[PDB]
RNA sequence: AAUUGUUGAAAGGGAAGGGCAUUUGAUCAGACA
RNA sequence: AAUACUGCCAGCUGGGACUGAGGACUGCGACGUAAGUCAAGGAUGCUGGCAUAAUGGUUAUAUGCCGCCCGUCUUGAAACA
RNA sequence: AAUAUGUAAGAAGUCCUUGUUACUUAAUUGAACGUGGACAUUUGAAUGAAGAGCUUUUAGUGGGCCAUUUUUGGUAAGCAGAACUGGCGAUGCGGGAUGAACCGAACGUAGAGUUAAGGUGCCGGAAUACACGCUCAUCAGACACCACAAAAGGUGUUAGUU
RNA sequence: CCCUGAAAAUGGAUGGCGCUCAAGCGUGUUACCUAUACUCUACCGUCAGGGUUGAUAUGAUGCCCUGACGAGUAGGCAGGC
RNA sequence: GAGAACAGAAAUCUCCAGUAGAACAAAAGGGUAAAAGCCCCCUUGAUUUUGAUUUUCAGUGUGAAUACAAACCAUGAAAGU
RNA sequence: GGUUGCGGCCAUAUCUACCAGAAAGCACCGUUUCCCGUCCGAUCAACUGUAGUUAAGCUGGUAAGAGCCUGACCGAGUAGUGUAGUGGGUGACCAUACGCGAAACUCAGGUGCUGCAAUCU
């Protein structure tokens, strides 16, 4: 009892139903895999001019 | 491919900015209306010259009426067509009374006695032949020869009723 | 049975370009790049280390990160119905700035200085891009340009 | 016209509902080109006779 | 002459066993049913477009 | 034979009654859909919609939150909207005045509310008080504060919440939730 | 109910039964005012 | 000069077929010096027949054309499953 | 090369001013993130848009088969296996006499009209229509898919070539 | 184009009759016939967009206007008997 | 290729040419010339910590891989690696 | 303009055969006490700039030169290809319709451009 082994016909069909979403944007990315030694100084950064910036309605 | 109209048409590469007022080249077409006949006049034109109707443009086309469409003539036809087993040049010889109508009946003909379908046939030449005696072939110079008749034997009628109370006559 | 390995299929792909084989030439590497830049991705079969995928050859995408050797690229791939995002970690070998965004900055520079130009001039501006519109009219002379008739050839074989 | 506003115009008609021809369409056989015989392409301006009768 | 600028598009084909290409191209023609019909301006952009569903 | 482009016979999708069978809630739906068709304020018919929403979309409004909302700069005077119950907050020492209008007041927060000088309106008193919904401040509870969201799109590195039943050590610890383990999600 | 006898009506040139339609025969509602 | 051919007219006009949804007014107009009138947001006017098995419903038969056994499993069933 | 395929076509934009840090520079150098300021819909191609986005849960299915084109194995197969699309399966209606898949066309109950594919001697609705040729077969021929025929011959006849 | 090349088993199939300046083959021009398709109208349903709580009569999940759409196994849901 | 006692087709020595026609454990395909090849010099980064990433993918696991972070070291004049 | 140091693109820079090269610079060139490396001061190191030379390197020019680069309605709208038909043909295959479109070939033209710094009749 052999039977078939692999097609993609219909594939493309069902894949267009519902779609083929386009990638969908943020503004404000994720910064995951971003390198350590520049986040760490840069977390530090924001808090810096954060701080100055409450200094500016103080 | 219908009943024929004959055109001039006339088109030239799209002018550049390095060679502007390209050559113009014209040709006689033989086709059904003003479309085809544009079809076509690209068709041959690609034969020739590097250009296609995408880089091209028709410059004006134009109806040629027939100079004198009661005067019989013997026409000589000159044509390349494809047939089966390859391609052939011919020389045919048509007796009608305007190129248009000819072209007509060789294509009918071509397509009878070769049957050569519309897309096979190249018209090479089409002539008015000016002395007798320049007419070869001879199912033309049959109808040619002085104080020329003849009759039609065996003359059918055709009937308007489903029956008929004589019996009929083939006589004329 | 059937083979799959990383670089599979990828005989051409990674070959050289003809007789251009050898080190890179030292611009590749004084080239910089930033985050957010436009780069196209085509491997260099002569650098082994930090090479892409052969998927992502051809592909265009975003840096997101900036390292010593390397860049980091997002880019999505379109796996099912859906595409999901891939950080790919490029090195500055296999990666090049993307030209498919100067025409867009020269026409925004342009497009500023039309405007500005046009405004201290009296409005009336119209930059947008329109496509191609049909031929106008125009009359062609015939002068020295007489249409030249042609006929079809008949057939010949010339061997 | 065309005009400068062609898109607002255009769009704003819907799509005519046309019946088929009222003399038929002239050809033997639809499904070809204008030039080979059958109805489709561009006919240019015999594009009125086919749309006059089917109005 | 100047190249026509406008032309008219009437749907010729009926609705089924058509290409997915065309298919877009008639949806949005707006020509989604047989013998309808809509005007087109003609520019590059569109005359890709009339070339892309001549059959139909 | 029309190539359709779209799902033919399609419903909204959104509700247009509440499904409630509440006498009451459907005279209030009977006030604002009234005053959401003759009276052009955006407010009728945001208010209109919420009286359709299910249970899980009206998380309760707490009274703290509300006192938060009056801390805004210029809200303060404002009269509190929830389409919804409020819920009492034992949390926040002093609540401001104002006027809150709710569909329910529990016991603890109607008290609370009064007790600091302020007033409990049923949404149909803050019809006739703002018919445009003037000086209101619409509140709505954490819709995704509901435990069940906990356990949504759960799946590899989710990092979401087995439905579980029993928890501990001994319930899905092992095995794929530690590196030494197998693996780890 | 299947199935059977009698009586009455009707059709039947290698099945029968069915669809749309109308002639003919039988039968019946309603509406006029 | 004429004619054909192709195209246009918000030119005139005869024969035939199907339909008559809506139910005060309300709209856009048209004709009128005017008053009024109208073919302008869906049929009215005039005349006749029968008031009945005439029309209509049911039914049985005849006639034209059409109609393979249902259920199932199956890529595929009227199947010599 | 063709056909297929990545990205871009702006407010999440562009330009000036000059803050934050532990990263980075020989360096207030740069990198990243910012405060403040300048310019609106011809704000940056086309066409469309019975709106767009999102969430939860759950059925059936997980034997497939056919056609055009591309394509592997086999002499081949109504054979075995891939690619893209379209279909049948799940689907009636008109055509192909007949027929799952071809052509046409996709179905609420009806009237009037016009057509498709296919037809119009008679069976059968519809020209024993018009026009030019060809063919006479002591086993003529007669319309895609399709229900087969070849090399090679003919002083049958027809038009052609040198 | 026609003929020869051209041999299978019940009787037999251009679908049948039959057709020979065809009712055959090539090719052109017209008219004509008819799909559950197309255009217009009526009705039924589905979906959508509007309008309407003002008493003093009868449905407010109602009433009124308007547009578009309608194939279906396995299967889902709905409203009903 | 042209040259050197025994020395021959093949021992060792020298010069010219030499785009890789070689080598790089292994199948093959990429890749490599002041190297990725051959000769030498010094070594243990085949080490410690724990994440991210690419292929296969369900975007699970595994195997293999890439770019960093934080250590400790090797080599080199050094940039580096 | 030459040259030199460091370059960018990496033959229009390469290859083969001849000829020319002022000045300065490069070069070849002299020496082996020292650091340093070789079977060999040939290469590598050091010392001299003195003792010599344009021979070579180097730069430039010639050639119906090889190669390479560029162009062209040269070939060729050819080959191939996307789309269409109840198109032709027993097939093999082939025309046609709406589009896209090569490679060889052939002829013509060309033979490095240029950044920083120093220097030069
Ligand atoms: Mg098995
Ligand atoms: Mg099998
Ligand atoms: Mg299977
Ligand atoms: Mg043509
Ligand atoms: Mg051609
Ligand atoms: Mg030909
Ligand atoms: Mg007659
Ligand atoms: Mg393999
Ligand atoms: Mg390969
Ligand atoms: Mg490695
Ligand atoms: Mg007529
Ligand atoms: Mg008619
Ligand atoms: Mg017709
Ligand atoms: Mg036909
Ligand atoms: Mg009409
Ligand atoms: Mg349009
Ligand atoms: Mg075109
Ligand atoms: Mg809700
Ligand atoms: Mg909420
Ligand atoms: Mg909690
Ligand atoms: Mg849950
Ligand atoms: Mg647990
Ligand atoms: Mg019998
Ligand atoms: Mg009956
Ligand atoms: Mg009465
Ligand atoms: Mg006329
Ligand atoms: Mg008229
Ligand atoms: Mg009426
Ligand atoms: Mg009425
Ligand atoms: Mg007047
Ligand atoms: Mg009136
Ligand atoms: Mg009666
Ligand atoms: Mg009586
Ligand atoms: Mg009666
Ligand atoms: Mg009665
Ligand atoms: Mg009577
Ligand atoms: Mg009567
Ligand atoms: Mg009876
Ligand atoms: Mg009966
Ligand atoms: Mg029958
Ligand atoms: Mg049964
Ligand atoms: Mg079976
Ligand atoms: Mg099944
Ligand atoms: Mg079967
Ligand atoms: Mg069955
Ligand atoms: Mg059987
Ligand atoms: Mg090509
Ligand atoms: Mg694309
Ligand atoms: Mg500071
Ligand atoms: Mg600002
Ligand atoms: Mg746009
Ligand atoms: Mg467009
Ligand atoms: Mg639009
Ligand atoms: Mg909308
Ligand atoms: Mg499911
Ligand atoms: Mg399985
Ligand atoms: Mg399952
Ligand atoms: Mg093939
Ligand atoms: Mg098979
Ligand atoms: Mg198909
Ligand atoms: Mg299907
Ligand atoms: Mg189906
Ligand atoms: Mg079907
Ligand atoms: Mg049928
Ligand atoms: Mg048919
Ligand atoms: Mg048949
Ligand atoms: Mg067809
Ligand atoms: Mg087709
Ligand atoms: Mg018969
Ligand atoms: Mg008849
Ligand atoms: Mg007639
Ligand atoms: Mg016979
Ligand atoms: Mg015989
Ligand atoms: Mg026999
Ligand atoms: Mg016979
Ligand atoms: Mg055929
Ligand atoms: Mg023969
Ligand atoms: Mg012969
Ligand atoms: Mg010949
Ligand atoms: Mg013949
Ligand atoms: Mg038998
Ligand atoms: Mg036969
Ligand atoms: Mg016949
Ligand atoms: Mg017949
Ligand atoms: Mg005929
Ligand atoms: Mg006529
Ligand atoms: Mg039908
Ligand atoms: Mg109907
Ligand atoms: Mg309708
Ligand atoms: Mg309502
Ligand atoms: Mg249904
Ligand atoms: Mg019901
Ligand atoms: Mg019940
Ligand atoms: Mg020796
Ligand atoms: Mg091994
Ligand atoms: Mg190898
Ligand atoms: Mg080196
Ligand atoms: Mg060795
Ligand atoms: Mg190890
Ligand atoms: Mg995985
Ligand atoms: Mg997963
Ligand atoms: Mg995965
Ligand atoms: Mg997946
Ligand atoms: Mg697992
Ligand atoms: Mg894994
Ligand atoms: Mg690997
Ligand atoms: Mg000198
Ligand atoms: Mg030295
Ligand atoms: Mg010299
Ligand atoms: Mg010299
Ligand atoms: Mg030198
Ligand atoms: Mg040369
Ligand atoms: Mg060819
Ligand atoms: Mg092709
Ligand atoms: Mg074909
Ligand atoms: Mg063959
Ligand atoms: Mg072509
Ligand atoms: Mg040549």
């Amino acid at each position: 009892a052999k039977s078939k082994n692999h097609t993609a016909h219909n594939q493309t069909r069902k894949a267009h139903r519902n779609g083929i979403k386009k990638p969908k944007t943020y503004k404000y990315p994720s910064l995951k895999g971003v390198d350590p030694k520049f986040r760490r100084n840069h977390k530090h950064a924001l808090h810096g001019t954060a701080k100055a910036l409450a200094a500016a309605k103080k | 491919m219908a009943h024929f109209k004959e055109y001039q048409v006339i088109g030239r590469r799209l002018p550049t900015e390095s060679v502007p007022e390209p050559k113009l080249f014209r040709m006689r077409i033989f086709a059904s209306n003003e479309v085809i006949a544009k079809s076509r006049y690209w068709y041959f034109l690609q034969k020739l010259h590097k250009v296609k109707k995408a880089s091209g443009e028709i410059v004006s086309i134009n109806q040629i009426n027939e100079a004198h469409p009661t005067k019989v003539k013997n026409f000589g036809v000159w044509v390349r067509y494809d047939s089966r087993s390859g391609t052939h040049n011919m020389y045919k010889e048509i007796r009608d009374v305007s190129r248009v109508a000819a072209v007509e009946t060789l294509y009918q003909d071509m397509a009878a006695r070769h049957r050569a379908r519309f897309r096979s046939i190249h018209i090479l030449k089409v002539a008015e032949i000016e002395k007798t005696a320049d007419v070869k072939r001879q199912y033309v110079k049959q109808f040619l020869t002085k104080d020329l008749k003849f009759p039609l034997p065996h003359r059918v009628q055709k009937s308007t009723k489903t029956f008929s109370y004589k019996r009929p006559s083939t006589f004329y | 049975g059937k083979s799959h390995g990383y670089r599979s299929r990828t005989r051409y792909m990674f070959q050289r370009d003809f007789r251009k084989h050898g080190a890179v030439h030292l611009s590749t590497y004084l080239k910089v790049y930033k985050v957010g830049d436009i780069v196209d991705i085509k491997a260099n079969g002569s650098i082994q280390k930090g090479m892409p995928h052969k998927f992502y050859q051809g592909k265009t995408g975003v840096v997101y990160n900036v390292t010593k050797s390397s860049v980091g690229v997002i880019i999505n791939k379109m796996v099912g119905n859906r595409y999901l995002e891939k950080r790919l970690n490029l090195r500055v070998e296999h990666i090049k700035h993307s030209k498919c965004r100067q025409e867009f900055l020269e026409r925004v520079k342009a497009n500023a200085a039309k405007r500005a130009e046009a405004k201290a001039q009296g409005v009336a501006v119209q930059l947008k891009r329109q496509p191609a519109q049909p031929r106008e009219s125009r009359i062609v002379s015939t002068e020295g340009n007489v249409p030249q008739t042609l006929a079809p050839v008949p057939y010949e074989t010339f061997i | 016209t065309v005009g400068p506003h062609f898109k607002q115009a255009n769009n704003f008609l819907w799509p005519f509902k046309l019946s088929n021809p009222s003399g038929g369409w002239g050809v033997p056989r639809k499904f070809k080109h204008f030039i080979q015989g059958g109805s489709f392409g561009n006919r240019e301006e015999f594009i009125n006779k086919l749309v006059k009768s089917m109005n | 002459e100047a190249q026509h600028k406008l032309v008219f598009v009437v749907r010729i084909k009926g609705i089924n066993k058509i290409p997915p290409k065309p298919r877009k191209v008639l949806q949005l023609l707006r020509l989604t049913r047989i013998n309808s019909g809509t005007f087109v301006k003609v520019t590059k952009a569109t005359l890709e477009l009339l070339k892309l569903i001549e059959p139909y | 034979g029309i190539d359709h482009t779209s799902k033919q016979h399609k419903r909204s999708g959104h509700r247009t009654a509440p499904k409630s069978d509440n006498v009451y809630l459907k005279l209030l739906v009977k006030l604002y859909t009234f005053l959401a068709r003759r009276t052009d304020a955006p407010f009728n018919k945001v208010v209109l919609k919420a009286l359709f929403l299910s249970k899980i979309n009206r998380p309760p409004v707490s009274v703290s939150r509300i006192a938060r909302a009056l801390k805004q700069e210029g809200a303060a005077n404002k009269t509190v909207v929830v389409v919804g119950t409020v819920t009492d907050d034992a949390r926040i020492f002093e609540f401001p005045k104002t006027t809150v209008a709710a569909l329910r007041f529990t016991a603890g927060a109607r008290a609370k509310i009064v007790k600091a000088g302020g007033e409990c309106i049923t949404l149909d008193q803050l019809a006739v008080r703002a018919p445009k919904g003037q000086n209101t401040l619409i509140l709505r509870g954490p819709r995704n504060s509901r435990e069940a969201v906990r356990h949504f799109g759960m799946g590899p590195h989710k990092g979401k919440a087995p439905r579980i039943l029993s928890t501990g050590r001994k319930f899905e610890r092992a095995r794929g939730r530690r590196r030494s383990k197998g693996f780890k999600v």
